[PDB]
């Protein structure tokens, strides 16, 4: 689906929370650990420009800033069996993570 | 009105078009919390931005979106833009059009995906990205010159003339004040001061903005600091702790005209600003040694333009006559030119609009902006 | 004034004093001092009074050190 | 009153016909910006004639529009009448019949051209087409004589006897002042010195027109320059760097009288000067050989007067007095023949009307003008 | 025998008169150690030459003695010099005369110096300065061509014909691979990619040997990478970095033919080459057209023969036959060309000669070489 696309390693070792942090009682897993893996995600600039483009469409709408889209995409993947859509571009994403040089460290 | 953002690698400048001074000056760093709990309503507020991340600084990782003049976390870029518009300005930015800064030779990438940000994600009207030496030398006053900016990220110095850049001309150096602020505290645990976070990496930019300077001649400075105590200058930790430093005044500036301090090869300020003129045309030079501008934060310690008119003038043949314009504005100086050109009726046509945008995409940045 | 040029440009008088006979008179005949055995006065351009390391417009663009 | 323009191929020379001198002289060139942008608010025209140009020079390619005393650029040309006009003698051309100048043997396209674009474009009453030696001779108030002309674009001879030309015996020479201008940047390299750009080009102009004499002897300034630094004067660039130049001062006219320095299978001024004599009937040589006069900017080294003497003394008979005509002036001597010839009343009736030039078109020129 | 040395502004290429190939090839380099310490007993030197700098390359300071064409640190120049006859030849100067070369319209003091270190300091016999070009024309085995020599310093035109060389034809543009190394290192930072030290100017000499080529058609060009990838290509960094490189690849050898990318104002070697063309008698431009003969490691680029003859063919009369030619091993042209002129027995009467030196001086060269 997506060949030519490169990523910046290391580039998501800043964003990783303090382990103290992480016990904090109001300490929100999901979006943080949905935020290290969109900055994993992010192409390098080496990617040609229209698979940036096309692939950025793909993990901004998987895996937006905004915590509106966030939980909005949080309801409608609830009921995932009606949004075949989602489904395929979910499937897509999750195939790029698979191959994604430095799975074993973000695993 | 258009809102004018000098996005340095440091501080955010913003502010609207036509006023003498930004609106908005605040730090740009996002601080998330490092540390655990524990009280129950108390910590639902991941990340900090700006002056707030300062104030809760002890409990907080600072983490720069900008990194030498280049947007590294874009993710942290939008968080601290987001804050700009809503939260310093008080304005929607759909309503305004937006002249935002970088420093010149940065990577392409980086005024694309700041198009993007602010076309898709604050749906701007229009928006231009200018280049801060230009800017600066727009606030001179002058249409011809030399200017040395020099901030938090990259120093880099632009030659015009008459209104003509020689972008061949262009110089940078990645060396600016946070190399400065790296390489103090990294000088001040010979006096056994250990500065180690990044709360410590903004309190020691505090001690740099406070007691550095430049010495006019480095060796009778250090000579002097090693024969006596007279410019040794004490300052006082935000825990009461009160540490006293002497030639580290003067030795943390000294690497701007000396970058091998940090091990750089690069030539210093001085060298590079000669440079650059020369690689100008023979006729020019005259012009460009008679108006050297300094702008940005790294500019304004004291006996910087003294010792550069020194430095300079040792370079350049005995005839010509050397002249260092540094304005008391000079750390606001990119975006005093921001906020005239921004406001210049013969600037109006030279705006992106979002339909140029539609048609073209984010290309089309190196296509109007310069 | 031919004869000079010649010793100028084309080295007519290399040999000095060794000049072989008609050439010598011959040279003796348009240059009856007998001055032209001492070869041209040639410029030397090494250690000139004044005219180091001048950096014009396209020098500029390299400019090592 | 007349207008009185002489185009040479360096200098524009333009006033009014009765007057002591040119009301204007800038220099016969356009130049255009090179480099980029940047700055708004400046206008940033798009060309520059004349003294605008020579002054921006650093930051534009600047472009001759005659070469060799043939008009190439003919829109370029337009501007520098255009600016002689409007901007500098500030006249109607509608009100003033206009003498223009060119050297003999130039292309008829040229003259006709001229014609055209004064009475199309410019709508000149009447104009006239002179010869340059012709004009210098008016100005020298002689009817015989052998004119050497030698501007920035071409040497030439007219031998005119009791007001009569022999036009068999023109000598034209296309080494000129621009050629010698390009030989000295060729040896001004021996030392160092690497001239490259038009603007250098002007720089070096100016080096040569200040520094370069004409050697009576060749060889003897030669062996001074080599046994002795008395010969050698500084020039101060204006980027305030100074050049020491030795024998070049007097190597670089030497051209003019060894055209194969730079090249060329002609024989020097002197020589052509005197075939020229000798093309010309026996019973007016004696009458020419009294009467040379020197005309032009290239006629102004020091010694080139004396040295042509030397020269066509030599080649003459001994019994005949030579005698070289080198007034102060003769650097405008064929704008000040032009300013008499105008002025004659015996001469009004030789303008081409614009009544004639709508009869016949352009060709009028080559019918009514020498 | 004689030796031969090739010391351009790059390399140095070293051998014997007789070779088919020079025997000692190493960068034209002295590195110094820019870092401290702090090993007792390491086999520290003070400085390096050649290979052995380019290994150490990581922590010295490289510098070239030679800058376009012009030697500008003779005692950098003698170690250089000393490492050829030494350890890379392995001969002692004592015994083997030596020839030199240099481009053509150099300072003459350059010749001067070289002429009085060679006889002062190395005590060779005898020794010569030839013009690469001259050389060029040699190696090819041809008497009549124009030669674009293009090395690391100075690209230089030279027509020859006959064996006759027109000297007032001979251009020479202080434009060759340095300039585009420069180039490349920065149009790289627009892909992000960083580029300062010496060694890194290293590493981009690399990069544009392997990546770079010229384009037949560059705005074509222009639109294929624009539109598509297939013109990326990949490079490893010696840390193990991975950088793409698209349209830089023909980008930075374009300016080769557009000058004004790098801020020069010259035109492109296609019409420099046309340029010294038709300054050449009429009579021989023909044979000139159809013997363009390149030499130089900046003509081994891919595409450039052909990007020249298709620019040439658009400049010349369409009747003209227009041949570049281009021998796989142009980059040792000039060094085999000395090779054989060295060899010659015609030529063994032309070496200046100690006993020539010690009577006559450094400026014996030249009146014995060009
Ligand atoms: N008075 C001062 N003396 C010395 N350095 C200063 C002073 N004020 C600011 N700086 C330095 O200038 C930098 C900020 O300059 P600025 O022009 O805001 O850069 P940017 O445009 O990248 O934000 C800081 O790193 C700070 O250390
Ligand atoms: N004092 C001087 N000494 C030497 N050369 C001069 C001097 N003044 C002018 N020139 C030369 O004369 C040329 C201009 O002469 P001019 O008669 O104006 O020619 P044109 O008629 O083509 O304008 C220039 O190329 C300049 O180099
Ligand atoms: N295969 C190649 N492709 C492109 N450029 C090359 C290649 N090989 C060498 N060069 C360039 O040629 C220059 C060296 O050429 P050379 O003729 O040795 O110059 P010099 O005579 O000054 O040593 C270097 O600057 C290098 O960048
Ligand atoms: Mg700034
Ligand atoms: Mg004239
Ligand atoms: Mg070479």
């Amino acid at each position: 689906p997506f060949s030519g696309l490169k990523f910046k390693q290391n580039s998501f070792l800043s964003t990783v929370p303090s382990v103290t942090n992480m016990h904090s009682m109001h300490f929100d897993a999901r979006e943080t650990f949905l935020g290290v893996i969109r900055k994993a995600l992010e192409p390098d600039t080496s990617t040609p420009f229209p698979v940036r483009r096309a692939f950025d469409g793909l993990r901004a709408e998987i895996l937006p800033n905004d915590t509106i889209k966030s939980a909005a995409l949080k309801a409608q993947c609830s009921d995932i069996d009606k949004h075949p859509e989602l489904k395929a571009k979910m499937e897509t994403l999750k195939e790029v993570i698979t191959h994604h040089p430095q799975k074993e460290k973000l695993a | 009105t258009a809102l004018v953002c000098d996005n340095g690698s440091g501080l955010v400048k913003a502010g609207f078009a036509g006023d003498d001074a930004p609106r908005a000056v605040f730090p740009s760093i996002v601080g998330r919390p490092r540390h655990q709990g524990v009280m129950v309503g108390m910590g639902q507020k991941d990340s900090y931005v700006g002056d707030e991340a300062q104030s809760k600084r002890g409990i907080l990782t600072l983490k720069y979106p900008i990194e030498h003049g280049i947007i590294t976390n874009w993710d942290d870029m939008e968080k601290i833009w987001h804050h700009t518009f809503y939260n310093e300005l008080r304005v929607a930015p759909e309503e305004h059009p937006t002249l935002l800064t970088e420093a010149p030779l940065n990577p392409k990438a980086n005024r694309e995906k700041m198009t993007q940000i602010m076309f898709e994600t604050f749906n701007v009207p229009a928006m231009y990205v200018a280049i801060q030496a230009v800017l600066s030398l727009y606030a001179s006053g002058r249409t011809t010159g030399i200017v040395l900016d020099s901030g938090d990220g990259v120093t880099h110095n632009v030659p015009i003339y008459e209104g003509y850049a020689l972008p061949h001309a262009i110089m940078r150096l990645d060396l600016a004040g946070r190399d400065l602020t790296d390489y103090l505290m990294k000088i001040l645990t010979e006096r056994g001061y250990s500065f180690v976070t990044t709360a410590e990496r903004e309190i020691v930019r505090d001690i740099k903005e406070k007691l550095c300077y430049v010495a006019l001649d480095f060796e009778n400075e250090m000579a002097t600091a090693a024969s006596s105590s007279s410019l040794e200058k004490s300052y006082e930790l935000p825990d009461g702790q009160v540490i006293t430093i002497g030639n580290e005044r003067f030795r943390c500036p000294e690497t701007l005209f000396q970058p091998s301090f940090i091990g750089m090869e690069s030539a210093g300020i001085h060298e590079t600003t000669y440079n650059s003129i020369m690689k100008c045309d023979i006729d020019i030079r005259k012009d460009l040694y008679a108006n050297n501008v300094m702008s940005g934060g790294t500019t304004m310690y004291p006996g910087i333009a003294d010792r550069m008119q020194k430095e300079i003038t040792a370079l350049a043949p005995s005839t010509m006559k050397i002249k260092i314009i540094a304005p008391p504005e000079r750390k606001y100086s990119v975006w005093i030119g921001g906020s005239i050109l921004a406001s210049l009726s013969t600037f109006q046509q030279m705006w992106i609009t979002k339909q140029e945008y539609d048609e073209a995409g984010p290309s089309i940045v190196h296509r109007k902006c310069f | 004034e031919i004869a000079l040029q010649f010793a100028r440009e084309a080295g007519l008088t290399r040999l000095k004093g060794e000049t072989d006979y008609v050439l010598s008179n011959v040279l003796d005949g348009l240059i009856g001092d007998g001055s032209w055995r001492a070869g041209p006065a040639y410029e030397s351009y090494l250690n000139k009074p004044g005219v180091d390391r001048v950096i014009t417009t396209v020098d500029g663009l390299h400019m090592q050190r």
